[PDB]
Parts: C-alpha cells; structure tokens; sequence
C-alpha cells in the first residue's frame, strides 16, 4: 500500500557543464505531488523543485522538473562544480510520505587503477590475542571495484569489514579500506594472505600477498 | 478570473488535486463551486479584520497574509493576494496544506454542509478528461 | 528568517527512549506545520511524521505505536520521542518544515549498549620492512573504541599530504577506523613516522611510531 518511488540511475558520472535527466517513478499514480531535493556531503537536505515542476524562488535556474503520474525527471542544464551530491525524489499525495533512493551525481575523470598495499597483523595486536589484515586501495576510478580475501588459496569472506571514502575534493578519485579480522590463533594455523583486486582498468586482478612462512 | 466547470476540474487535475490524500477530484471542484462559483478573484470580509481569498475562499486570519490582518498566522507562507490569480497554483498548494491537518476539506464548512457524503464524482462526470 | 536546530541525546540504549528536540527561531512554532525525517545509513529516508498548526498529528505506520510528536509553544520548540528502540533506529535526525524550505542540520542518535571503550592503536608496517618503489604507504589501525569520534593525525600534523583516513565502521559493537600515508622511499624509515590518536570520550590520546 505505502507508495514505493523508484530512482534511476542509482549513481550517474558527468563532467561539469554536461546537461542531465534524473529519474523518479512511483508505484501508483501521484499526479504532481513529487518533490525534488539535493543534499551534499555533510549537508542537510535542500529542496529544489516542488509539485513536479514548480520552482523555488532562490533555486538556480539551472533546476527544473517535469513529468506528471508515475513518471518524473528532474533536469539540470549543465550540472555545476557545485552541484555533485545526492538527489531524493519524494512524494506527499499519500500517507505516508516516502522518498525514492536516491541517485548519485558523481564528478567524471580518467580512469585510474587504484594503489593496493597490504598489512599484517601487528605484533602488539597479537599480544593482545587478536589479528587483522589491511588492505588499502587508493585512489582508483571508477568507483566501481570488487575485492577478495584469500587464505592458502580459499577465498574467505568471514571477518571481512570495508570502507569506503566519498569521492576525493583533491583529484576526484575513490580510495578503499579493507580488514579481515581474525583471532590470533585462526591467523597462527595459515600461511598466504592475500588481497584481490578487480578494476576496469584491467582484466587481471591486482594481487598483494604475503606468506607468514616468509618475513 | 471565472472558470468553466470542466475547465477548473481539468486545471485542478493538472494541478494535483484528484485522490490528493484520499480526496476525488469531485469533492474540490464542488467545494469551489460552492465557496465562489469558480470566481479566482472572489473575496468576502468577516466580522474580524479578516477577508476569505480565492477560488476556495481561503480565509486570511489564519491562512494568507494580507498586510493587514491583526493575528497574521500566515500558515500557507503566502500572501493573500497570491489567492486571487488567476493562475490557481498558490490556492491549490494552500489548501493541499490546509487539508493535510487531522480534519481534511472540514477546514471548508461550505464543503462539509454541500459536498461532504454525497456523489461528488458527478461535479466531473461529463467533463472530457 | 526561519532557522531550526535540533538538539538531544546522541547515545539511546536498546529499549529506552530517544527524545530530540528542534528549537524554532523566526517565527512561532504554532504559524507552521513541523516534520521530523531520519536518514538511515545506506541514503535510506524515512518521514517519521509531522504535528500541525492545531497541534494534531500524522505519524507513519511502520513507527505507529512507538512515536510522539509535540510541541511547546512557549519555548518555540517541538519534540520528537520513539520509544523500545533498538539499533535499527541509529540514524542521522532532521526538524524540517512541512513546506520543506526550512531544515535543521540534523543530528546523529545511536542506539547501542555499549560503553565508552577507549582504542588501541596499531602500526601499519610493510611485511618485514619490504619497501618497494617509489614510494611507501604506512598506516594506522584505530580499534575497538566507543562512542565515535576520534582524531587521528600523523606526525602531529607535519605530516597531512597523502593521507586517507576512512569512516569508521561498525566490528561487535565497537568502531575500527584505518588510515593510510604515504610518503616517498627517501622519506620513511629515515624519517620517523608517528600515529597520533585522541578519544575525547575516554580522555585518551596516543601515539604509535611505525
């Protein structure tokens, strides 16, 4: 019953004074009730356009919405420095209110493969009875990358713990933290550790390894 | 300006009313019909120093501000004279405003009394829409 | 000009009841219609519900049954109370208007049973000293520390170049934070590089030389 709004693309990358069309569909018909809002990191929501395509006095002109029903796109006519951040669509025709999930403008650059460099444990965690293996890949982009865990050759998703960074303000890059947390016995009873990459900038995986039978 | 039947159902539609929290597009074109006559530039002074505005007579004490009303609430944010173009834009959004209370289109006595329980849908039903 | 702000408890533990309040400066609290929206993690927005002009509410289903809004028109001020939470309700809080033009910055509240854990920190070292390249990267494994945040700097700030320090995430009720640095081959280990932790929280701070 509660009124599902669909956005797409789920996260779209253009270069500043490009044009674009964010979409927004509803599961049953909302007339003009979509709302339009913009929030960037560490900001709170905006509104930009109201009741599909009212505009905001005080809202760039740059801004305008469309569509009526299901259907809605929200436009902006050469996305700005500014401009790069989360967009939600929202509806208010029915209770309760429901937001769509949101699409992702992202700021368009050279691809580059990310810069992988792996950790063992440290002696004072072991002391401690704990073992954790860190993997960092830095400054790669697209955002889109795919990393596996290996010990003595199988593949181990257990204990493992990402982040991940907001697209870089210094070079527009991505960067990546990887942790795969064991005790220090688990760690103690194997031997090749081993941090994979997989990147569009090539079809072989970046491999950081490091054996315990060794160093 | 004085719209046509047909014409202010299509314009209300086009402006989001039809099913807007439950509500047929019927119940709002009686409910202007009955508060103006579809009049967008219909006013009416009240015993206080407060004026019903618009198409659905939206009254100034609590909902417009007029620049002159002891006890402004201004709960649309607008000013009364937005209520009386005759582009319905700001009437709708005040009264989508209004009706998102508890107590719905009884905000609108002249609805409550003329169109509440009744076959709404015929304020509509003929119109090519 | 209408400004709001939002303002409680930033920790609720499983069970109890979190309680925000948004004070309203402009105009008065009773010539509006005020929301509360939270932000989950993961962009995910739920419109907790909104109190009138009248002072009636709307409340949304899902939350039916564990929400209370309310207003003091004295104070200028509304409130936000959900009761039996549990950490599906740690999110970031917002008070906006109905009109949507007006927000509050918004505020994080955690639900957790956790109690304030200062961290260890441990060194980030290449496998026996193997510098390679160019350059090397070090780094610095923040671990086990409640509530957030912690500041994490290299070298007492000499060294800010090359440095990504990650959002902490969530390992058994704690937080784990890394961040990595690098530097030129010529730069470390000829040159002492130093993680320096503070946790307000638990009044700690400390250092580890890599």
């Amino acid at each position: 019953m509660d009124i599902v709004l669909t956005q797409s693309p789920a996260t779209l990358s253009v270069t500043p004074g490009d044009s674009v069309s964010l979409s927004c569909r509803a599961s049953q018909s909302i007339s003009n009730n979509l709302h339009w809002y913009q929030q960037k990191s560490h900001e709170s929501p905006r509104l930009l356009i109201k009741y599909a395509s009212q505009s905001i006095s005080g809202i760039p002109s740059r801004f305008s919405g469309s569509g009526s029903g299901t259907d809605f796109t929200l436009s902006i006519n050469s996305v700005e420095t500014e401009d790069f951040g989360m967009y939600f669509c929202q509806q208010s025709n029915s209770w309760p209110y429901t937001f769509g999930g949101g699409t992702k403008l992202e700021i368009k650059r050279a691809d580059a493969a990310p810069t992988v460099s792996i950790f063992p444990p440290s002696s004072e965690q072991l002391t401690s009875g704990g073992a954790s293996v860190v993997c960092f890949l830095n400054n790669f982009y697209p955002k889109d990358i795919n990393v596996k865990w290996k010990i003595d050759g199988s593949e181990r998703q257990n204990g493992v713990l990402n982040s991940w960074t907001d697209q870089d303000s210094k070079d527009s890059t991505y960067s990546m933290s990887s942790t795969l947390t064991l005790t220090k016995d688990e760690y103690e009873r194997h031997n090749s550790y081993t941090c994979e990459a997989t990147h569009k900038t090539s079809t072989s995986p970046i491999v950081k390894s490091f054996n315990r039978n060794e160093c | 300006k004085v719209f046509g039947r047909c014409e202010l159902a299509a314009a209300m539609k086009r402006h989001g009313l039809d099913n807007y929290r439950g509500y047929s597009l019927g119940n709002w074109v009686c409910a202007a019909k009955f508060e103006s006559n579809f009049n967008t530039q219909a006013t009416n002074r009240n015993t206080d120093g407060s004026t019903d505005y618009g198409i659905l007579q939206i009254n100034s004490r609590w909902w417009c501000n007029d620049g002159r009303t002891p006890g402004s609430r201004n709960l649309c944010n607008i000013p009364c004279s937005a209520l009386l173009s005759s582009d319905i834009t700001a009437s709708v959004n005040c009264a989508k405003k209004i009706v998102s209370d508890g107590n719905g289109m009884n905000a609108w006595v002249a609805w409550r009394n003329r169109c509440k329980g009744t076959d709404v849908q015929a304020w509509i039903r003929g119109c090519r829409l | 000009e209408v400004q709001l702000q939002e303002s409680g408890p930033s920790l609720v533990k499983p069970s109890q009841t979190l309680s925000l309040t948004c004070s309203v400066t402009g105009d008065s609290v009773t010539s509006d219609v005020w929301s509360w929206i939270r932000k989950f993690p993961g962009n995910k927005l739920e419109y907790m519900g909104y109190i009138s002009y009248s002072g009636s509410t709307y409340y949304h289903p899902s939350l039916k049954s564990r929400i209370s809004i309310t207003r003091d028109t004295s104070k200028n001020q509304y409130y936000l109370q959900l009761n039996s939470v549990t950490t599906e309700d740690t999110a970031t809080y917002y008070c906006a208007s109905w009109g949507g033009d007006v927000w509050g910055a918004g505020t994080t509240v955690t639900v957790s049973s956790a109690k304030t854990t200062a961290p260890s920190v441990y060194p980030l070292a290449p496998v026996c000293g193997d510098t390679t390249g160019s350059s090397v990267t070090l780094g610095c494994l923040v671990k086990g520390y409640f509530p957030e945040p912690v500041t994490l700097t290299w070298n007492s700030g000499s060294l800010s170049s090359g440095v990504h320090t990650f959002p902490a995430v969530l390992q058994s009720d704690l937080y784990t934070l890394s961040s990595s640095v690098t530097v030129t081959s010529s730069t470390w280990p000829s040159q002492s590089i130093t993680c320096n932790v503070a946790h307000p929280a638990s009044s700690t701070k400390v250092d580890k030389k890599i």
